[PDB]
C-alpha cells in the first residue's frame, strides 16, 4: 500500500554472516532495455548452503526495464517452503544503506521519474505473484543504490539450506 | 509437546568385538514427522553426535568412527529407534543417548531438542568447536559468560546445551539467539560466524552445570564443544 516500515532494519547477510568476499557476485542478463535478476535456480537448498547469490543490476542509461525473479512458496515442493522476500511491498519500497544497516524507502521519492505499472503481464507488481518489474526513469540525477532480498536460506532439509538471493541495483547518473 | 520422553535400551557388557543393538521408545509427539538422533558421552568426557536418521528413514548421517560398524534405523508403525552396533572396539564405551531433531517444516535440522537418559554400554577392554574457559567458578546471583569459537563460518548455527549432575543434556539456545520453548529468560544467547556467547544473566544454583556448544551449519558430523563447567566458587 505504498507505506514503508521505518522500523524494519537488515543487512546484506542477513543472519547468514556471510563475508560479502564469499558473495557470489553477478551481473544481471541483460536484454539491452530489460535487465534480469532470475532467482528460479540460485536458491535451491544444498549441502554448501547457505550462500549468497548476488545479482548486480548497473544501470547508466535512460528507460531501463528492471526485472527480478523470486521463487514462490509452493512452486516446488518443499524447496522453497520458508521463502521470504524483502520488502514485501516491492517494488514500491525497497532497501538502501544506513551505515552498515539496510532501511526500507520509497523507491517513488529515491529516483523520482520512475515508472511502477500496478500490473505486469495482469497479475499485481508484487513478489507474491513471482516478479517485479519497475522501469528507470529518463533523468537521474545523483548515483543511487537500492536493493532486494529474496531469502531462501531459511529452508532446510536436513543437511542442505537454501541460498539467500541479494539484488543490487548501481543507477549511475544519466542524462541531466 | 510437554510430555515428551525417549527411553533408550539395549545397552550392556560386552567385548571388542561384539555387538550391540539399542533401541530407543519415543513418546510424546508425532514419531514420523521427526529425524531422529544417537549421540554419546564416554565416561568424564563431553558429548558426540553418533548417527541420523531422516523423518521417513530413507536418508542416515554417521560419523566417521561409526561408518560402516553402526546401522541408525527407524519403524514408523512401532515408534521405536535403533542402533545396531557391530564389530565393537574399546573407544565405543560410553552413554548411548537417543535423541529427537529439531528440524520442523523445513527448518532445524541438525539441532538434538530433546534426549533420553541414556543406555551405558562398556565394551571392556570437521568444524572444530572451542570452548573458553573449561571450567568457570562462580558465585549464585553472578552473570555467568561461556564462549564457544568455532574453526571456520559457522553462521548463526549455534546451539547450546545444559547438562546437569546424572541428567541428559537440554537445549536451552538455537541458532545462536533463540531461546528454547519452556527456558526461563536468564538463558540469553548472542553471536555470528566464529565467535558465540551464552549469558546467564543471574545464576541459580540449578545453572551450576556442564555447558555444551553445537553446530548444525555443515554436518555430519555435527560437532560440540568440549564443554564449560559452571562450579561454585
Amino acid at each position: 500500500l505504498d507505506k514503508i516500515d521505518l522500523s524494519y532494519e537488515t543487512t546484506e547477510s542477513g543472519d547468514t554472516a556471510v563475508s560479502e568476499d564469499s558473495y557470489d557476485k553477478y551481473a544481471s542478463q541483460n536484454t539491452n532495455k530489460e535487465y534480469v535478476c532470475d532467482f528460479t535456480d540460485q536458491l535451491k537448498p544444498t549441502e554448501s548452503g547457505p550462500k549468497v547469490k548476488k545479482c548486480e543490476v548497473k544501470v547508466n542509461e535512460p528507460l531501463i526495464k528492471v526485472k527480478i525473479i523470486c521463487p514462490l512458496k509452493g512452486s516446488v515442493e518443499k524447496l522453497y517452503d520458508n521463502i521470504e522476500y524483502v520488502p514485501k511491498k516491492s517494488p514500491y519500497v525497497v532497501l538502501t544503506k544506513e551505515e552498515t544497516k539496510l532501511k526500507e524507502k520509497l523507491l517513488s521519492k529515491l529516483i523520482y521519474g520512475l515508472l511502477i505499472s500496478p500490473t505486469v503481464n495482469e497479475k499485481e507488481n508484487n513478489f507474491k505473484e513471482g516478479v517485479i518489474e519497475f522501469t528507470l526513469p529518463p533523468v537521474v540525477h545523483k548515483a543511487t543504490v537500492f536493493y532486494f532480498i529474496c531469502d531462501n536460506s531459511k529452508t532446510e532439509d536436513d543437511n542442505k539450506k537454501g541460498n539467500r538471493g541479494i539484488v543490487e541495483v548501481y543507477v549511475e547518473p544519466y542524462g541531466n | 509437546t510437554g510430555q515428551v520422553q525417549l527411553v533408550e535400551s539395549g545397552g550392556g557388557v560386552v567385548q571388542p568385538g561384539g555387538s550391540l543393538r539399542l533401541s530407543c521408545a519415543a513418546s510424546g509427539f508425532t514419531f514420523s514427522s521427526f529425524a531422529m538422533h544417537w549421540a554419546r558421552q564416554a565416561p568424564g568426557k563431553g558429548l558426540e553426535w553418533v548417527a541420523y536418521i531422516r523423518y521417513d528413514g530413507t536418508k542416515e548421517f554417521y560419523t566417521d568412527s561409526a561408518k560402516g560398524r553402526f546401522t541408525i534405523s527407524r519403524d514408523n508403525s512401532k515408534n521405536t529407534l535403533y542402533l545396531q552396533m557391530d564389530s565393537l572396539r574399546a573407544e565405543d564405551t560410553a552413554l548411548y543417548y537417543c535423541a529427537k531433531d529439531l528440524g520442523i517444516n523445513s527448518y532445524g535440522y541438525g539441532g538434538l531438542d530433546f534426549w533420553g537418559q541414556g543406555t551405558l554400554v562398556t565394551v571392556s577392554s570437521e568444524i572444530v568447536l572451542t570452548q573458553s574457559p573449561a571450567t568457570l567458578s562462580l558465585s549464585p546471583g553472578e552473570r555467568g559468560t561461556l564462549s564457544c569459537r568455532a574453526s571456520q563460518n559457522v553462521n548463526r548455527y549455534l546451539a547450546w546445551y545444559q547438562q546437569k549432575p546424572g541428567q541428559a543434556p537440554r537445549l536451552l539456545i538455537y541458532d545462536a539467539s533463540n531461546r528454547a520453548t519452556g527456558i526461563p529468560a536468564r538463558f540469553s544467547g548472542s553471536g555470528s560466524g566464529t565467535d558465540f556467547t551464552l549469558t546467564i544473566s543471574s545464576l541459580e544454583p540449578e545453572d551450576f552445570a556442564v555447558y555444551y556448544c553445537q553446530q548444525r551449519a555443515i554436518w555430519p558430523p555435527l560437532t560440540f564443544g568440549g564443554g564449560t563447567k559452571v562450579e561454585i566458587k
